[PDB]
């Protein structure tokens, strides 16, 4: 696994090491924050992150490095940066410069993550050079090579064999769409190239679902082979029960006029979406993600109002961190949700629900 | 702008999902109103077990009970059971089409029609025209209980026991089928000592005979079929004693029997409303399906014509330089 | 695609064999020809494709044919751009196609393998002058039974089985038995699941679904048709369960 | 072992458990029942129904109707009935005050029929809240 | 279509046909999904009259007698203005809507309305 | 618009305003088809507040006095935060929706609602 | 849209029609919203009346102009 | 549609298939509001069950034409 | 008249001799069949058919030629 620290990704759209996943959505949806909080999560894992920023404002490159230096992320991070003032050759070659640095560590047996902060602006920077070089264009004035641009870039990022040392390069390209036009020419290319896509929607960003992952449309071609055995057990129930809530989104206005087999599913699914809500730059450890999905997908949050589901899990995650530290050793070493730890977690829930009800 | 065309499809696809869940919420409610009648089925089975035998034991021309008492029909009341909410077929409209034709018929007879409106869609129609005599407006309800019905029974009882109003009749929608269920009019008061219940036109069913509605399936669809059930009336024991009088017991039975024909009329008008709505939300979710298909085809024509027109501007500029 | 095809027609012409060709997928053959043509400077056709798209596809697809020596049958994956079937890349592909096999994410969630959708998969071959009347009559009854059960899933969630009509109590029980008997164990999953696969011929398929739809096998349990090959193997799993339940 | 008793309203059956002693009001006024009671058909008044089973004894107000009794079986058909404990105690006596003023403003026959029928419905509703 | 050219009687009825068919044009998103059943009393009356205007706008042609077989009808403007006076005044609201389809005068719409009401 | 920059009092109401207007944006389709009566009383309440938020976002400008026809208003941030805390809490659910149109302060919206109650009598 | 506004008017028209643009624009929002509710209150039902009278002021026959006196 | 409709057909086809063209003009309107009405009277339930078997006239198998005597 | 043998044409959309008549529809809706059955019906008549297959499957044309051989067309 590549642990991003988000529950909505690391449970249901799991990114593994050696996988090219696509973070995609419209502007100001949280694409950079999905990529930045992934880099901020591997302070303890020994991956090396490359943050390539093509065509950005120079002020936002300085705010990312300020975010990285505060949280100790620059001890394992290279920031490749071509501000939009620079010529289009430097913006075209900036992810190839970042991918060459990430191939250095990958061939030295080290696992790596790379983020391209918009592949959309690289395609526009190669369209600029090509149209000035009088090369014949295509859809949206792009040349024929823009697929062969990004496919030559993203296929360099995968997982190596034990005959080479098993270095990985997990690419997380970010692509910005235009009014959700997934069928636009540069989103159409990278969705074909990339394994998984992480669809971020502004209709969930304004409603409070943050990070605004549209988990229904978002897919991962690696699938559950990325996840650890502890995560496969628990997130088998989160996927089914958020799919049962997806069929019953029309019924949420009509919760009273229904039987108890349906109304409990509406009551469960509205707390399973409260599991997915994380604030910015607060990534969760894998042990903290297994607690949150075990509590929610096994009936231990049905007593709570939606204002309190956020406050309960923060206090239950800091409870087991301090009071019951034997749980974290079961999941760090064995990496399986063992019958010992399922007993140890339930003792923490009924002691936290007793202390949370008093408050 | 293709974004406006994608928003139109995404709202019709939203409208199709809303009007389909409203079909299943109405499908749950007609089944819950099917169950509510069968809960009241032991009451009216036992009431007719009594009322057939009190008319059997009586055999006396001296016994006149004031809910069976026949006066001259100079005035006539009419309680109409409407819906509370819209978006249900032509349910409330064909009902008030039938109320208007009964208001019309009593003007040819010239015998002073009077209205009792139940339900918000009738409260509105009756209050809106003030040149129509209405006694009391009633809050219509889903899940009618004896308590909501008792109030209706009281207005019906107190308006009849005084000689101002004869022949309280009532029109409501019996739940016959899902798509077509015509509002038929009954004559509630004056009750018949026999207990026969009959329509204004002149067809009277024996009261031991009433039919329940059971919603089931035919070949593919969801249909409702009304199976007629005969309750056999046992013989009242020979040794049985009467407490007050066979006229004074019968004067307490008919408020029970008038309360029951009101509550069964509310619960069959309720299932007719909720199945007119299920028919309307079925036709709306299938019109929105036929709409969403031709919006997806007209989008793809405009999508493809946009790309073809966009490149031909670019290939023209690439040659012109 | 052509290189793959040239190997496939050596086995057809010279070894007189019957070959499968697999193009995964045929859209990337289209977009690679669209990219070369744009690099060659060709004025593009409608919706951005190459102007030679009808013949570039036709050059690959007309070599895929049954000769007198052998045949090559190609099962080629198809990507639909923008979910538009009138797009020139599927519209030129679907003209050459002769059957479509729709695989279903929803049927894999139930556990049915192979997760082929029975109702959205089509063929031009399922005509009674081609497959015969005994196969054409039975494939329509299976589709009409599975289409009626697809309609009744909202009614079973409202009424339940005991309130449905007796004619429709069967078309749920038979259709739930068809959805199981459509599943099958595979030889390529004998390491993955352990259960040995079954090659089921066309002769045993039609005789299988004749028994389920004629109602003779309405005494068997549902989970006697799941992952069985033949219809005799269905009753064998059932008589095992009657001998396993009594213990 | 005794008589069984059912009290059934036009939509809902309230009682169906075996009891030993009921004492129903009626248009006569008061009738006690023990098992092996000869079959009798009475009319019941709009008043309380005090029931004594094994240990605890309680009252369920009923709003009048018909009570016939047979071979140790009492079916009671009543057009509205509420248990004497499940009415909240003071809240009926507010609703009694809503009726007591409404007969003071009663005028005409139909308002003197409707108030006095609902007053006796309400006055025998409070008398179960205390019993 | 200006009152100093066509007359004032012709111009005020060409407006009222177009005000009716515009209002029914706007209602075909409400009646596309919900149908006619949710329209108000006024909007149903505008739907009812505009559904009769659209069929009386149609006409059999002399040239089209080899397609349909029905004979064509020349309709003068004095017949045309009085035929739409009757639909907009509502004096022919009792007639069926198919009585107005492919008839020359409004008299032929009346004579066709008899046969649809007569034949049983 | 982050709590490390503006504080969590500004930020929690800036989310609840955007959640209310997003919720009303989703509903404009089905209130056009099915009406306001089909909504739940929770959804009729968030519709009615988003009617009042959208009016209260409007403001008379000093430069737009030849377009609004009314004098402009400078509104402070504390007056802005105080006003949207009142529309969201529900303490202003009795005022009409036009009371919040082109007002500066939330004291101007209530004083406009007093004039609309007096002129209703007149 | 007029990008000059009430500077392009006399003082008499600015005193009367100075708010008429934004009142009809806000009425036309609420008339389209008043079709979505069955039973609507009087403070809406008054403004639906005043808004439909302000629309009837604005209709004219062709080439029959109103003087600024007749317009105020 | 066909531009030479009646000019092409022979006099047996002009006489007999003229009643065919008017019945499907009737049956196209009768399939509408068939499930809406659902209480099919014998002025309609005959004319619908006639119209379903008019389609059964029109079904032919592939590669099997019918002669003009057989069509009439 | 030019008789197609399909009852739905020859009664209701009748094609005369000298007429251009369009056979128009989506893919796999029997367009080749209406054209083929019209050619098969011209056995008795002194009508020479010409079938032009533009850009089609060679397997599809070979089926049509064999269906013409099989039926003497
Ligand atoms: N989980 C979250 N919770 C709350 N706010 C968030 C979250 N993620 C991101 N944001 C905020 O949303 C805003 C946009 O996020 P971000 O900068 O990541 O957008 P983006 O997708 O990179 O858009 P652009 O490419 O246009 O900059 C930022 O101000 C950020 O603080
Ligand atoms: N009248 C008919 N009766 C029975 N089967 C038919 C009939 N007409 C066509 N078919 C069958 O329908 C299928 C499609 O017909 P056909 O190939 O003639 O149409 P098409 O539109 O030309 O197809 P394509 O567009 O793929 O070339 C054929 O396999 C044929 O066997
Ligand atoms: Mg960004
Ligand atoms: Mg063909």
């Amino acid at each position: 696994p590549l642990q991003t620290g988000l529950i909505a990704i690391d449970a249901m759209i799991p990114v593994g090491r050696g996988q090219r996943e696509l973070i995609i959505g419209d502007r100001q949806t949280g694409k950079t924050a999905v990529a930045t909080d992934t880099i901020l999560n591997q302070q303890g894992q020994n991956v090396i992150c490359v943050y390539v920023a093509i065509g950005q404002k120079a002020s936002s490159v300085a705010q990312v490095v300020t975010n990285f230096q505060e949280r100790g992320a620059m001890e394992y991070t290279i920031v490749v940066a071509e501000t939009a003032d620079s010529p289009a050759t430097l913006q075209y070659l900036a992810p190839y410069t970042g991918a060459a640095l990430a191939e250095y560590f990958m061939y030295r047996e080290r696992h790596t993550l790379i983020i391209y902060d918009d592949l959309s602006k690289q395609a526009q920077a190669y369209r600029q050079m090509s149209l000035l070089l009088r090369r014949p264009p295509g859809r949206e004035a792009y040349p024929g090579d823009v697929f062969y641009l990004h496919s030559r870039l993203l296929e360099r990022a995968a997982k190596l064999s034990s005959l080479l040392g098993e270095g990985s390069m997990t690419a997380l390209p970010i692509v910005e769409t235009q009014a959700g036009d997934v069928s636009a020419y540069i989103p159409t290319n990278v969705i074909s190239i990339t394994d998984g896509q992480i669809f971020l929607s502004a209709d969930l960003f304004n409603a409070g679902i943050r990070p605004a992952i549209n988990v229904g449309i978002s897919v991962s071609r690696v699938g559950s082979a990325a996840q650890i055995k502890a995560m496969k057990k628990v997130a088998g129930k989160l996927k089914l029960e958020l799919a049962q809530f997806a069929e019953l989104e029309a019924f949420a206005q009509f919760a009273s006029d229904l039987d108890k087999a349906t109304q409990n599913q509406l009551a469960r699914g509205q707390r399973l979406r409260e599991l997915l809500k994380q604030p910015q730059s607060a990534p969760l450890t894998v042990e903290e993600q297994v607690m949150t999905i075990y509590t929610g997908t096994n009936g231990y949050l049905d007593s709570l109002e939606l204002d309190q589901v956020r406050k309960y899990l923060v206090e239950l995650r800091t409870y087991v961190k301090t009071n019951k530290p034997e749980f974290q050793e079961i999941i760090s070493s064995t990496k399986t949700f063992t019958e010992e730890a399922e007993a140890l977690l339930k003792e923490a829930i009924q002691e936290q629900m007793e202390r949370f009800l008093l408050q | 702008n293709l974004r406006e065309l994608r928003d139109r499809i995404g709202s019709v696809k939203n409208t199709q999902k809303i009007t389909e869940a409203m079909k299943l919420v109405a499908a749950a409610k007609v089944r819950r109103a099917q169950e509510a009648v069968v809960n009241g089925r032991p009451f009216s089975e036992t009431l007719v077990e009594v009322l057939y035998n009190m008319n059997e034991q009586l055999q006396t021309e001296d016994v006149d009970v004031p809910l069976t008492k026949i006066r001259t029909v100079k005035k006539v009341a009419l309680m109409v059971v409407t819906g509370d909410r819209g978006l249900c077929g032509g349910f409330n409209n064909m009902l008030l089409k039938k109320a208007e034709s009964r208001i019309a018929e009593l003007k040819k007879l010239g015998v002073d029609y009077t209205i009792i409106s139940i339900g918000k869609k009738g409260n509105t129609y009756f209050i809106r025209r003030p040149e129509i005599p209405v006694d009391r407006y009633f809050d219509g309800t889903n899940l009618p209980t004896a308590k909501e019905a008792q109030a209706i029974a009281d207005d019906v009882f107190s308006l009849f026991v005084s000689e101002e109003v004869d022949k309280v009749e009532m029109l409501y929608t019996k739940f016959v089928s899902l798509v077509k269920s015509d509002p038929v009019i009954h004559t509630l008061l004056p009750l018949s000592p026999k207990g026969e219940i009959c329509d204004i036109n002149g067809k009277c069913v024996d009261a031991a005979e009433d039919e329940l509605f059971r919603l089931t399936t035919k070949e593919g669809k969801l249909t409702v079929e009304r199976d007629m059930i005969k309750t056999e009336t046992p013989a009242f024991s020979p040794i049985l004693e009467f407490e007050q009088d066979p006229a004074q017991i019968l004067d307490a039975l008919l408020p029970l029997y008038l309360n029951s024909q009101i509550l069964r009329a509310l619960q069959e008008s309720l299932a007719s409303e909720l199945a007119a709505r299920m028919t309307a939300m079925s036709n709306a979710t299938d019109n929105a399906n036929e709409l969403k298909k031709t919006l997806s085809i007209n989008y793809n024509r405009a999508r493809q014509a946009k790309i073809t027109g966009e490149i031909l501007e670019i290939v023209a500029g690439a040659n012109a330089c | 695609g052509l290189t793959a095809l040239t190997m496939a027609e050596y086995f057809r012409d010279v070894n007189e064999q019957d070959v499968l060709l697999f193009i995964d997928n045929i859209f990337r053959f289209v977009q690679a020809g669209s990219e070369v043509s744009a690099l060659l400077g060709r004025m593009p056709s409608a919706v951005g494709y190459q102007p030679t798209l009808s013949t570039e596809m036709g050059s690959l697809q007309e070599r895929i044919t049954s000769t007198k020596e052998g045949s090559i049958t190609s099962i080629q994956a198809v990507y639909v751009p923008a979910d538009d079937l009138t797009d020139p890349a599927p519209a030129t592909t679907f003209a050459h196609l002769d059957a479509t096999t729709v695989l279903s994410r929803g049927l894999a969630a139930k556990g049915i393998y192979p997760a082929v959708d029975p109702l959205d998969s089509t063929s031009t071959m399922l005509q009674p002058r081609i497959v015969g009347e005994e196969h054409y009559e039975i494939a329509q009854r299976v589709k009409e039974t599975l289409q009626r059960y697809k309609e009744l899933q909202d009614i079973i969630a409202i009424l339940g089985l005991d309130e449905l009509s007796e004619e429709d109590r069967l078309t749920v029980a038979r259709a739930r038995k068809i959805e199981r008997f459509l599943s099958q164990p595979f030889f390529v999953a004998e390491v993955f699941t352990g259960s040995p696969g079954k090659y089921v011929g066309l002769a045993e398929t039609i005789r299988g679904f004749q028994l389920i739809l004629s109602g003779e096998l309405d005494s068997l349990p549902e989970q006697a048709f799941y992952l069985v090959g033949n219809i005799d193997e269905a009753t064998a799993k059932a008589m095992n369960l009657e001998m396993e339940s009594k213990l | 072992m005794t008589l069984n008793l059912c009290v059934l309203t036009p939509n809902r059956s309230i009682w169906n458990s075996e009891v030993k002693e009921i004492i129903l009001s009626t248009n006569s006024g008061q009738i006690g029942v023990l098992p092996n009671h000869a079959p009798t058909a009475t009319a019941v008044d709009i008043g309380i129904l005090r029931i004594r089973l094994n240990d605890q004894w309680l009252t369920l107000a009923l709003m009048g109707g018909f009570a016939r009794i047979g071979n140790n079986e009492i079916t009671i058909l009543v057009n509205d009935a509420e248990r004497g404990s499940d009415i909240d105690p003071q809240e009926a006596q507010q609703t009694l005050e809503i009726a007591e003023a409404n007969l003071r403003k009663a005028e005409g026959k139909r308002q003197k029929i409707e108030a006095n029928l609902a007053l006796r419905r309400a006055r025998t509703r409070v008398e179960a809240s205390n019993t």
